[PDB]
RNA sequence: UAUCCUUUGUUGCCAGCGGUCCGGCCGGGAACUCAAAGGAGACUGCCAGUGAUAACUGGAGGAAGGUGGGGAUGACGUCAAGUCAUCAUGGCCCUUACGACCAGGGCUACACACGUGCUACAAUGGCGACUACAAAGAGAAGCGACCUCGCGAGAGCAAGCGGACCUCAUAAAGUGCGUCGUAGUCCGGAUUGGAGUCUGCAACUCGACUCCAUGAAGUCGGAAUCGCUAGUAAUCGUGGAUCAGAAU
């Protein structure tokens, strides 16, 4: 068995890899239930692509915070870095797609003074 | 089919992927409860009925304003086409959302309505002006 | 161009009194002479008499009668008014 | 009223010593005062900010 | 269907049907079809000739219609006898200052208007 | 295994009486488990630099409260009496 | 605000084991989350094309790249810009009064005309029920648990804390389920009538909220016009600064 934590947002989903048929359990309900009607929801069993597993694995998440989108990230991490500990070798691999890695762009309140607490607001042409 | 994936991202009126595709999917049953033929096949069909081919744009060439003709990329066809089906169906007056895709997808392969007159104003641009066709650009 | 702001003006006499039977309701009607008072809400559903320079009139304090002078409810002069006096 | 100021009267009624009360000096509201001064809630503020009170000052923030 | 005061609530569910009523509303409509035992989702057209028939004689007993609007007018005309200002406000045809209202002042009213 | 809790306002007023308190417990008692630093909890407030105009300024403030552990196992009468009768830090308040 | 690492942890978690009124609650341990400090990282370096070069364009590697995303910050100087009621200051101008105390009457007058705004008309939007996560602050006569009356506000009563141990708090959304698809139909809630609590010395004009009833305009609305590009728009709810107290 193996452990991958996963951060994005305001959500964490640890991930608990385990040499099976290659269904996952997310939060006691199957992959399709929790995530049913999201086109995202792919996205969060792609790190098992790339070093081709998911036949090969199954996997137990628990996740909690934020929305499923956040959480679709935070067991992404959760996997990849999980993946890790199985074959650290898998790390050339994995590592070049990016899913060792987490994410900003924590919303952040629309700062005044400006729109988007990023953006500033534009002046009509000089 | 990733086709199929996307218009229920604009039949999807308002983000509601879980009944979005609750109405796409019971339109394509009833498509084929009231036409002999598969919902998927009626469906492509639908769409290539409705897509450009020459765009013209305007070009204030030195003196005025000329209506060069230009072919138009295979990325704006399917977004148009996805586009002008979900407003015509929002344009029905059946009571039945799920019954105004499905005939909107009936009457696309029939081929009248607004959207046709469209295709054919802006067919009847063309031509009209194949003079500055040299300048096929 | 009425004027009260923080400061109203409750003669500090039949202002500890009305409050005197506020203990278990209120208490049957009451005399006052210096009607530069205020009405408040303290003075709701009790019988305040004001003084009209002859007698003590029975003055039934209401919500809506709240913020106005005491004397205001206070006819000074008397005026038979003449006639049918209907309505 | 004058009459409800009976506390004035060293000597109380019928009640022991304790039956005497406050009342305020300068108001005479016996609701809230402040033995210290022996003033109300509403004159204390008045007294206050026309600074007749000495050592007393408006805390800030 | 007919019911208390000269009512036609028709093509409704038997809930808002009497929250038509001036009389009844929302929470009496809950409680007027719990105590008759009548479905809330059944349309008016749908309600059999008995259930309506338990749902008039115990909705008869209510008040409603003019005998109220009259006990109104009389409430607004005791205190317009008297000497009440609140009187005096519903008709608001007395002198609204500082001069007279009853005669010179066609200055702010105009040309003389019919009694 | 006496543990001793050292809380206050300043940062070095309690460096110096923390490590006076271990220093002077290293002779007689045993070496203590050494005085660590703790978690701080802190409060800041946001009030704005000019009192005229200029919202987007409101500097930070942050009055922190520091503490201490120490904690000096195997006492003997001498590790008290090194204590009890030396005691200088006054921002400091000692919890025995 | 992210990638990672080092230091620390009564925030966290059977990640791992044991107990469990199965609430981390406890034993216990610091991995994880989080808190705090320091440090590491893109520099166009590498590859192809163009060019005198810079640099531009494409591509690989890479967590992110050509100022990755944002704040505070606004020059030589401009308009003789705003403010001498924030303050300072040259000149000028008043001392029974253009000084002071107090009571009362307002700032919330119209036959019309204008500018700037708010309310106006569902079904990712919302509603009904259920249920799972945050941070930063505030509280003495004040925050107000809980109980009782009200489809209520908030009362009557009343515990606790003085507060990283009591309260304001419910985080909203999400998640699961249902309703509906354009019929003025419990959809939408304006307006209005009646009853009524309260903050406040007062709330007719100026209130918040809601019991009771009524319940329109709408089915995306004339000439025009405004904000926005990825977790962003639109939309919903919450906190705080100012503050005795009315903060759309």
């Amino acid at each position: 068995q193996y452990y991958g934590t996963g951060r994005r947002k305001s959500s964490a989903a640890r991930v608990f890899i385990k040499p099976g048929n290659g269904k996952i359990v997310i939060n006691q309900r199957s992959l399709e239930q929790y995530f049913g009607r999201e086109t995202a929801r792919m996205v969060v069993r792609q790190p098992l692509e790339l070093v081709d597993m998911v036949e090969k694995l199954d996997l137990y998440i628990t996740v909690k915070g934020g929305g499923i989108s956040g959480q679709a990230g935070a067991i992404r991490h959760g996997i990849t870095r999980a993946l890790m500990e199985y074959d650290e070798s898998l790390r050339s691999e994995l590592r070049k797609a990016g899913f060792v890695t987490r994410d900003a762009r924590q919303v952040e309140r629309k700062k005044v003074g400006l729109r988007k607490a990023r953006r500033r607001p534009q002046f009509s042409k000089r | 089919s990733e086709l199929l994936a996307k218009f229920v991202n604009i039949l999807m009126v308002d983000g509601k992927k879980s009944t979005a595709e609750s109405i796409v999917y019971s339109a394509l049953e009833t498509l084929a409860q009231r036409s002999g033929k598969s919902e998927l096949e009626a469906f492509e069909v639908a769409l290539e009925n409705v897509r450009p081919t020459v765009e013209v744009k305007s070009r204030r060439v030195g003196g005025s304003t000329y209506q060069v003709p230009v072919e138009v990329r295979p990325v704006r066809r399917n977004a148009l086409a996805m586009r002008w089906i979900v407003e015509a169906a929002r344009k029905r007056g059946d009571k039945s959302m799920a019954l105004r895709l499905a005939n909107e997808l009936s009457d696309a392969a029939e081929n009248k309505g607004t959207a046709v007159k469209k295709r054919e104003d802006v067919h009847r641009m063309a031509e009209a002006n194949k003079a500055f066709a040299h300048y096929r650009w | 161009p009425r004027s009260l702001k923080k400061g109203p003006f409750i003669d500090l006499h039949l202002l500890k009194k009305v409050e005197k039977a506020v203990e278990s309701g209120d208490k049957k009607p009451l005399r006052t002479w210096s009607r530069r008072s205020t009405i408040f809400p303290n003075m709701i559903g009790l019988t305040i008499a004001v003084h009209n320079g002859r007698q003590h009139v029975p003055v039934f304090v209401t919500d809506e009668m709240v913020g106005h002078k005491l004397g205001e409810f206070a006819p000074t002069r008397t005026y038979r008014g003449h006639a049918a006096d209907k309505k | 009223r004058w009459n409800a100021v009976l506390k004035l009267q060293t000597l109380p009624r019928d009640s022991s010593p304790s039956r005497q009360r406050n009342r305020c000096r300068q108001t005479g509201r016996p609701h809230g005062f402040l033995r210290k001064f022996g003033l109300s809630r509403i004159k204390v503020r008045e007294a206050a900010m026309r600074g007749e009170i000495p050592g007393l000052k408006k805390a800030s923030w | 269907a007919r019911i208390a005061g000269i009512n036609i609530p028709d093509h409704k569910h038997a809930v808002i049907a009497l929250t038509s009523i001036y009389g009844v509303g929302k929470t009496r409509s809950k409680a007027i079809l719990a105590a008759a035992g009548i479905a809330e989702d059944v349309k008016i057209s749908e309600l059999s000739e008995g259930q309506i028939d338990t749902l008039r004689d115990e909705v008869a007993k209510f008040v409603v219609e003019g005998d109220l609007r009259r006990e109104i007018s009389m409430s607004i005309k005791r205190l317009m006898d008297l000497g009440c200002y609140r009187g005096l406000r519903h008709r608001r045809g007395l002198p609204v200052r500082g001069q007279r209202t009853k005669t010179n002042a066609r200055t702010r009213k105009g040309p003389r208007k019919p009694i | 295994r006496i543990r001793i809790r050292l809380k206050a306002f300043d940062h070095r007023l309690i460096d110096q009486a923390t490590a006076e308190i271990v220093e002077t417990a290293k002779r007689t008692g045993a070496q203590v488990r050494g005085p660590i630093p703790l978690p701080t909890r802190k409060e800041r407030f946001t009030v704005l630099i000019s009192p005229h105009v200029n919202k987007d300024a409101r500097d930070q403030y942050e009055i922190r409260t520091h503490l201490r552990l120490v904690d000096i196992v195997e006492p003997t009468e001498k590790t008290v009496d090194a204590l009890m009768r030396l005691d200088l830090a006054a921002g400091v308040d000692v919890q025995i």
